[PDB]
RNA sequence: AACCUGGUUGAUCUUGCCAGUAGUCAUAUGCUUGUCUCAAAGAUUAAGCCAUGCAAGUGAAAGUAUAUAUAUAUAUAUGUAGAAACUGCGAACGGCUCAUUAAAACAGUUAUAGUCUACUUGACAUUUAUAAGGAUAACUACGGAAAAGCUGUAGCUAAUACUUGCAUUAUCCUUUUGGAUAAGUAUUUGUUAGAAGGAAUUAUAACAAAGAAGUAACACGUAAAGUGUGUAUCAAUCGAGUUUCUGACCUAUCAGCUUUUGAUGUUAGGGUAUUGGCCUAACAUGGCUAUGACGGGUAACGGGGAAUUAGAGUUCGAUUCCGGAGAGGGAGCCUGAGAAAUAGCUACCACAUCUAAGGAAGGCAGCAGGCGCGUAAAUUACCCAAUUCUAAAGAAGAGAGG
RNA sequence: AUUUCAAAGAAUCAUUCUUUUUAAAAUCCGAUUUUGUUACUUUGAGUAAAUUAGAGUGUUCAAAGCAAACAGUUAAAGCAUUGUGUUUGAAUACUAUAGCAUGGAAUAACAAAAUUGAACAAGCUAAAAUUUUUUGUUCUUAUUUUGGCUUAGUUACGAUU
RNA sequence: GGAAAAACCGUAAAUCCUAUCUUUUAAAGGAAGGAGAAGUCGUAACAAGGUUUCCGUAGGUGAACCUGCGGAAGGAUCAU
RNA sequence: AAUAGAAAAAAGUAGGUAAGGGAAGUCGGCAAAAUAGAUCCGUAACUUCGGGAAAAGGAUUGGCUCUGAGGACAUUAAUGU
């Protein structure tokens, strides 16, 4: 649990005297997995209410060549930076690499320019793939044991490249 | 457990109180709000131990339940809210006005205030914030919002206040050469005009002030209220108006009465 | 520059879709180097483009470890007075220190740190200036008016 | 008040001790005590044990009364009280002890741009309506248990308990007019713009998405138009958590410590009220050490201070204030803004009370008083008049306090 | 050991304290005002009361305490134009040995340190800015100015015993 | 919507087995130190104390001690 | 293998197994049983300092589905086989 008893800055083992106090906490960790969403309200000090999310499914997700938003269905949990337990169970956090459906955003782009706001560069390469297999791959912006929500942004450019060429081949 | 202290004893009580060693064991702590508690005199010491218009807290508690009485010219409804650095009361049956400011003694007074300069106060303000819909905030020393206050106006300077519409009237901007007033330095409860206001990075910051008398002392710029001009003070300062006496100077005049 | 971390470099702040690095004046009298201004260097505990906050007191001190990742050790050399004997002892004391990826320090350099925001278990501070300075003799001997 | 005598010898000067001598808000004790003022008083020894009693409750303009009482006008109308009970708020303080603790706790000094904040104070809100939805206590009855602050049915019925829910402002065109267009406070994400601060990834302004919660279905009453209680956000305030620097008694017959069990760093997350190895994973191989680290001792809570002080000092600081620690031993929660509370709860161990022999309940280091320990320490007194505290805050409570 | 000695005046009691001026560099209207760091020291700021020193104050004195005092047989008086007591007092300082600001000419430390360094004038050159310049989301070229860099000269040029 | 009951991590009291350290405290026997009485035995030291003293050291010895080796005078010689 | 078959008790011999206690057994724990492999921890008195030592005393160990570490070649640091 939280504060003293842990070793001296001269790695002396020091005696411990001043019982726990409320303030001082060691809760659970945020165990959020892919299914029909489940939060469970959790009540911190001052009544500062925070929400573990259990189970999700539809966070809000950004596409970052127009700077614009929307609420989408993630399709799977894909790949972890740290961790291969967080990945292979399938529980996201907000370092966590989903899939997410491209209707939204092929939507989007379709109202603006007529086939698949205002002017840009637009499409890139990397985004026009996961584009054209109708799933893309994203990363999680928000911290859903804190907030209840795995909102995120499409993963872009070299942050894309680096991460995919990772991924993989190999495997 | 390890929560509020609500009580404060005797010695515990700030210096100027005047609640002595015999005659009790507790003083009263002052309810939150308008000035902070060490910076603060409430109207139990006032009325009783000033004034002496009451024999006991029983009787202070006799007067608070009776409606005369009224701080910043409205009711108040214990014997604990908090009088603050400077502010209004009226006592209505009397007809009797007090503004209060702080002795060359250090201690706090009721200064007698009549009624035409009794609609208004002088008031320091503590901050300036920025709002959302791009509107200003002031933030006083007696605990206020003034919202739309006037831009040019900045975080030292003091505003003449209406008591009743509560709307701004003027405000004296911090300058070189305004008359100030000390709130709680080793040079506390005394005026001056200003030498220098010296401005430092990332640190607390220096004011030199010079005396009626001509002579100079130094004071934290953070405990600085300003209350003039060089033409004069704003509001009414007490009959003594700040001045230094020595020591010596003063046992010469005690002994010639 | 080469990559060989597992984390992408983020340099919060530095936005994307604005035409075409973020830093800040860092104050009292003291301002970015030239390899803050222009450098490629990504980091969070880096004072310049980082989110620390170079808030209390700023002190100096001689590096005596710099052998951690972006990390030094500064021991801070005084004087203690006794009382009794009304005279002096030589004392002193360690503060374990962020390096910043600007400077390149090194063994008995002067440093000049600052309070900041505390990072993690033993280190709480960071250097805002390396001061060059040679002593040929080891550093855990070395005794300087820092 | 800056101060000394007697004692080595047959006699002597010297070294050197011993002895006298004075003080001690420092304890005990012997003898003696006509007065008066003043008044420390179960720390040292067992943070050992406790019989009986008492120590925190709260209703006078302002939530709830067909229990009931009552004043006018006449078994009805008004009204006014009201045992009682739900409700609300307090009991997180104050009192007690100093066991544990030796760079921690404590003291000054920062920092919190890393945060939370009830009462109190001042600002002041945004995506069926002449009044909605039930359900529950007291209460009525039958009951059950040796005991206990045990409680079971069924019918009820209220609430400021609980649950629903009822324009307007600004931008563009037009004359202090008429049209058109927009409209979520916290909180969170992605995109920019950028009043203040030494420093801003801050105030703030815009864009695209999500998004709590909300903005009174409540009570009094100002000429011989006023107020209370409630409410989101913001600030203030009463505070609180962290966090910087600097400061310790004795001990080396304690010299190398720390690091698989996070030690030290980096990265990523989670967790937190927030920073943080606070916790998990991955990656580094560090970090601390004669200025005495790391152990060990202390009849060691810390400070303001107390005793003796010519000047240094030396000894001492349970013990009226401030801060910490603890509530049989350990440990864990709940409630609430605030407690890891302790006359809150749960469990284990150490104790232990009533038992109807099934079971059930208990915690004085609160105030008395008792036992035991001892060299050593007072009354189960009376009172809230003052001092203050808590409440629905005058009018009542309080072994706080006197 | 070593690095800026002094001089003259004025005030004042043979004395004493003080002021003026005596190289160089930068700046402002030929005159005007600035110039290592730290220790040390001075002032300060901000700083719990109790205690402590200590003032005021005859508790019956003193230990104490924080009070009191004055006149009136109920008015003289003050101030309101029959109304209304008054003067007051409850100081000052110690309050780490550290941190913060602050004046400092001595004393200490430290700092750069010719097996070569830096002060200027001259010429070439790439960076930024100024001036130029048509067409109501936005567009060519050009002179010039400022700082950085390469190269011949020129300073009282550059090392204590 | 929802009580009991179970299961899983995560806290984690307590019990028991050791391991190390702390503190007193037992124990036959061994081997010490001091105090007391004119006890037994020598005659060791003090004077050249009747073999100069003392040091270091080793060996002997019932001892006090003796002897060797090399020092010093704190020698009974500071003198051809 | 110097024999077979049938029956199946004693007894023998080579084996097993046994409640509750646990050396009370006897010349002596003889016999028998317990221990036991690896990997990870931890390891004393004492000592000729080499040892003691595998001391003592603990823990772990199946099956499956994953993750990481450890090569070789050739295209200018990355990409291939």
């Amino acid at each position: 649990r939280d504060g003293r008893h842990k070793l001296r800055l001269t790695g002396g083992k020091k005696k411990i005297h001043k019982k726990k106090r409320k303030y001082e906490l060691g809760r659970p960790p945020s165990n959020t997995k892919l299914g029909s969403r489940q939060v469970h309200v959790v009540r911190g000090r001052g009544r500062n209410y925070k929400y573990r999310a259990i189970k999700l499914d539809s966070g809000s997700f950004s596409w970052p060549t127009f700077g614009i938003s929307k609420n989408t269905r993630i399709i799977d949990v894909v790949y972890n930076a740290s961790n291969n337990e967080l990945v292979r169970t399938k529980t996201l956090v907000k370092n966590c690499i989903v899939v997410i459906d491209s209707h939204p955003f092929t939507t989007w782009y379709e109202n603006t320019f007529g086939t698949t706001i205002g002017k840009s560069k637009n499409i890139d390469p990397l985004l026009l793939e996961q584009f054209k297999q109708g799933r893309v791959l994203a990363c999680i912006s928000s911290r859903p044991g804190q907030c209840g929500k795995a909102d995120g942004y499409i993963i872009e450019g070299d942050e894309l490249l680096f991460y995919k060429r990772k991924m993989d081949k190999r495997n | 457990g390890k929560g509020i202290k609500k009580h404060l004893k005797r010695v515990n009580a700030p210096s100027h109180w005047m609640l002595n060693k015999m005659g009790g064991q507790y003083a009263p702590k002052t309810s939150s709000g308008p000035h902070k508690l060490l910076e603060s005199i409430p109207l139990v010491i006032l009325l009783r131990n000033r004034l002496k218009y009451a024999l006991t807290f029983d009787e202070v508690k006799m007067i608070l339940i009776q409606k005369i009485v009224k701080v910043d010219n409205k009711v108040r409804t214990d014997c604990t809210f908090p009088v603050g650095l400077m502010d209004v009361i009226h006592i209505t049956k009397s007809n009797e006005y007090f503004r209060l400011l702080y002795d060359i003694k250090g201690r706090f007074v009721p200064h007698r205030i009549t009624n035409e300069e009794s609609k208004y106060k002088l008031c320091k303000v503590k901050k300036i914030l920025l709002r959302k819909g791009r509107l200003s905030i002031a933030v006083t020393h007696d605990g206020r919002s003034i919202p739309y206050i006037h831009p040019d106006v900045k975080v030292n300077d003091t505003v003449r206040l209406d008591l009743e519409t509560g709307k701004v009237l003027e405000h004296l901007k911090f300058q070189v050469g305004s008359l100030v007033m000390v709130t709680a330095g080793h040079s506390v409860g005394r005026v001056g005009v200003i030498s220098s206001i010296d401005k430092n990075m990332g640190t607390y910051d220096i004011i030199h002030v010079k005396d009626s008398r001509n002579k100079v002392f130094a004071t934290r710029l953070s405990n600085v209220f300003v209350i003039g001009d060089n033409t004069k003070p704003y509001i009414s300062l007490p009959r003594e108006k700040g001045i230094k006496l020595d020591i010596i100077e003063e046992r010469r005049n005690r002994l010639k009465a | 520059d080469v990559q060989h971390e597992r984390a992408y470099q983020k340099q919060e702040g530095a936005s994307f879709f604005n035409s075409k690095r973020y830093w800040k004046k860092v104050g009292l009298g003291f301002a970015t180097p030239k390899e803050a201004k222009e450098g490629v260097y990504v980091d969070k505990k880096c004072p310049f483009t980082g989110n620390v906050s170079i808030r209390g007191r700023i002190l100096k001190g001689m590096v005596i470890s710099n052998k951690m990742k972006r990390t030094i050790i500064i021991r801070r050399n005084y004087l203690h007075y006794v009382k009794k004997y009304n005279r002096f002892e030589k004392r002193h004391k360690n503060i374990p220190c962020h390096c910043s990826p600007c400077f390149d320090v090194k063994e008995g350099d002067i440093v000049t740190v600052g309070q900041c925001r505390p990072l993690s278990k033993t280190v709480r501070f960071n250097v805002l200036h390396v001061e060059k300075h040679q002593i040929f003799g080891s550093a855990r001997k070395q005794f300087v008016l820092f």
